[PDB]
RNA sequence: GAUAAACGCUGAAAGCAUCUAAGCGUGAAGCCCCCCUCAAGAUGAGAUUUCCCAUUUCUUCGGAAAGUAAGAUCCCUGAAA
RNA sequence: UUGGCACCUCGAUGUCGGCUCGUCGCAUCCUGGGGCUGUAGUCGGUCCCAAGGGUUGGGCUGUUCGCCCAUUAAAGCGGCAC
């Protein structure tokens, strides 16, 4: 199993050899650095922790320039753990590049959803509006917030709260194309999070 | 396999046995293996 | 008037181990539930707590007689609806022997903030090995 | 229980362990019952008259005899295919059958079994513990039951198949 | 992975027979995992890596307060929020 | 369900159908597993296990219900102040 960390940079599409067209997403992964490799002796799991994006000095820490000084590398803006992963590759301070996958590769992405605010249950949980005419005074509310008997609301009755910004993996994505002068990947279809978002690319589970 | 809380012999052949806690008859006979 | 009352911290607090083989899940509970409320000491005072620590060791061979591992049925309800969960005692006694031991030793426990103070008093292992070395504990029979 | 000519029977607390020519087999028994082995002949003792104990003396009885004639001459379980392109093909230590479904069904035989195959149409089952032979046989037969109409399908040799229209 | 109904194997009680009593196996969209998300206020408050260091005056005593370290905040420019 | 009783509520416990939102039971409509069959096959019948998910859109009527049209793997039955 293989993983790295790129900034989502945009949407665009490509033409096969087919001559087919599909969408996809560019991720732009340069500066990923193994910074520590955690194994069951140590901290009970075997992970590696990849940092990913060069930082400036002065938006560091003492605390953060320790932990990367012992992988003779800079401050990283990213880091995230891999499970699953082999420790037998990956060296502390190694680079991590985009040509650990191929064309047709299929990976999971893992990314934070965009931000929608506070949301209604007809945009949040795609419940049906009462009639917008005939009378009706109920239009995007709701519902019954349950029976009476329980003197008492349910504990999953979906209502209005704050909607996106949430960790979401899509599953089964191909990798299209990996441009390695350039550290890009293309991979078909989309992946959660606005442009400039960090999205985390391993082998699929599946 | 009938179901039903009166299990009894049905022809000569019938035998009547307990199998987990359970009354049963089995037979040559398919149509006879009745459990209670 | 004159009657003894045992002050916070008056009564020495002594470290058991016991070995749980072969015991009957409640016989074991119900002797531990006595030593860490302090009924087996004169000085019991019942709102202080001068009950004893208890270790218990091998809590996986411990007893359960006739169809209980199989029959006896351990509920838990998420408060979500149909959210009850339920494992038998014998799985239980298998994979969270400590967790078995624990809801046993609990029920048998006062309900209320004295009661949950004996609980922390309540160490409790599927082998032979616990840490607690240091405290020095003294071998209890039943 | 008489000891045939080559077999060796010990006993190690409840256990008894019983090394022969054809193989050896290990069977761990309940300890109250208690086994006084001799030389030439084995006798099981029922140390008192309750429903556990009578049923258990006539078990360690039967499995200890079968343990016994399970390594001399050894059990032998035969099975009989029957319907057209019904066929078994031995290659290797896999048991290969061609039973009618659209693939062909293999069984690879556990330790201390062979599964050797005269004929095309007939199958045969060896070994000394006879309930991994029973259950080998067993999960041959569940692939293609004997039905009732043609009577098509494996059966054992002596095996009786009601039959219908 | 373990099971339901069910099917068996070996097998006595009950010289036979019998899936069951001891003992083995098969066996469901179901159970427990696997998959996705939250999660140590899990007060049982866990773990790993890294950073800062043992200051001053008091308090008989325990402790107290008052400059700081690493670090954080106020304030300000903002949006991917 | 149709009822019996008159125990809470008459200084008010809003009552049918629909909508929205569901949630629960299993006596299971579909899908999964299985026994028997007057089970050749394809279809079925009947019983057992199974509540994970699923279980349509119209015409008529305030309707519930029901009939009908056209689908569907299926168009489940009940409880939650009908
Ligand atoms: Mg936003
Ligand atoms: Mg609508
Ligand atoms: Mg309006
Ligand atoms: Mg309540
Ligand atoms: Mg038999
Ligand atoms: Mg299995
Ligand atoms: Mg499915
Ligand atoms: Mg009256
Ligand atoms: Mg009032
Ligand atoms: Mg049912
Ligand atoms: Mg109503
Ligand atoms: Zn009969």
């Amino acid at each position: 199993t293989k993983g790295i960390l790129g900034r989502k940079v945009g949407m665009t599409q490509v033409f096969t050899e087919n001559g087919e067209l599909i969408p996809v997403t560019v991720i732009e992964a340069a500066q990923n650095v193994v910074l520590q490799k955690k194994t069951v002796e140590t901290d009970g799991y075997e992970a590696v922790q990849i940092g990913f994006e060069d930082k400036r000095a002065i938006l560091s820490n003492k605390p953060e320039q320790g932990h990367v000084a012992k992988a003779n590398t800079t401050p990283k803006r990213f880091i995230r753990e891999f499970r699953d992963v082999n420790l037998d590759e990956y060296e502390i301070g190694a680079e991590v590049k985009v040509d650990v996958f191929a064309e047709g590769d299929i990976i999971d992405a893992t990314g934070v959803s965009k931000g929608k605010g506070f949301q209604g249950v007809i945009k949040r949980h795609g419940q049906s509006r009462g009639p917008m005419a005939h009378g009706s005074r109920y239009h995007r509310r709701p519902g019954s917030m349950g029976p009476v008997a329980p003197n008492r609301v349910f504990k999953n009755k979906l209502l209005p709260g704050r909607m996106g910004g949430e960790q979401i993996t899509i599953q089964n994505l191909e990798i299209v194309k990996v441009d390695v002068e350039k550290n890009v990947l293309l991979v078909k279809g989309n992946v959660p999070g606005a442009k400039k978002a960090l999205v985390q690319i391993k082998t699929a589970t599946k | 396999m009938k179901v039903r809380p009166s299990v009894k012999p049905m022809c000569e052949k019938c035998k009547v046995i307990r199998r987990k806690g359970k009354v049963m008859v089995i037979c040559e006979n398919p149509k006879h293996k009745q459990k209670q | 008037r004159t009657t003894y009352m045992a002050k916070p911290g008056e009564v020495e607090r002594k470290w058991y181990v016991i070995d749980a083989t072969g015991v009957s899940l409640g016989r074991l509970s119900s002797e531990v539930a006595s030593i860490l409320r302090g009924k087996n000491k004169p000085q019991f005072t019942p709102h202080i707590d001068t009950g004893d620590f208890v270790i218990i060791i091998n809590a996986g061979k411990i007893g359960l007689t006739g169809k209980k591992a199989t029959d006896k049925i351990y509920y838990r309800h998420s408060q979500y609806p149909g959210g009850l969960k339920s494992r038998t005692a014998g799985e239980m006694r298998t994979n969270n022997p400590e967790k078995l031991l624990e809801l046993s030793i609990k029920g048998m426990l006062p309900k209320n903030s004295l009661g949950r103070q004996l609980f922390k008093k309540l160490h409790v292992y599927g082998g032979s090995e616990h840490e607690h070395a240091a405290q020095q504990p003294e071998v209890y029979e039943l | 229980i008489v000891i045939p000519a080559g077999v060796t029977v010990t006993l190690n607390g409840s256990t008894a362990t019983v090394k022969g020519p054809k193989g050896e087999l290990v069977k761990e028994f309940n300890p109250e019952i208690t086994i006084k082995i001799e030389g030439n002949e084995i006798n099981v003792s029922r140390p008192t008259d309750n429903k556990n104990h009578r049923a258990l003396h006539g078990t360690t009885r039967a499995i200890l005899n079968n343990m016994v004639v399970g390594v001399s001459e050894g059990y032998e379980k035969k099975l009989e295919l029957i319907g057209v392109g019904y066929r078994a093909q031995k290659q290797g230590d896999k048991l290969v059958l061609n039973v009618g479904y659209s693939h062909p069904v293999e069984f690879v035989a556990p330790k201390g079994v062979d599964i050797e195959v005269p004929a095309n149409t007939q199958v045969i089952v060896k070994g000394y513990n006879k309930e991994h032979v029973g259950e080998l046989a067993a999960n041959i037969r569940a692939v293609r039951p004997p039905e009732p109409y043609k009577g098509k399908g494996i059966r054992y040799e002596g095996e009786h198949v009601r039959r219908k229209e």
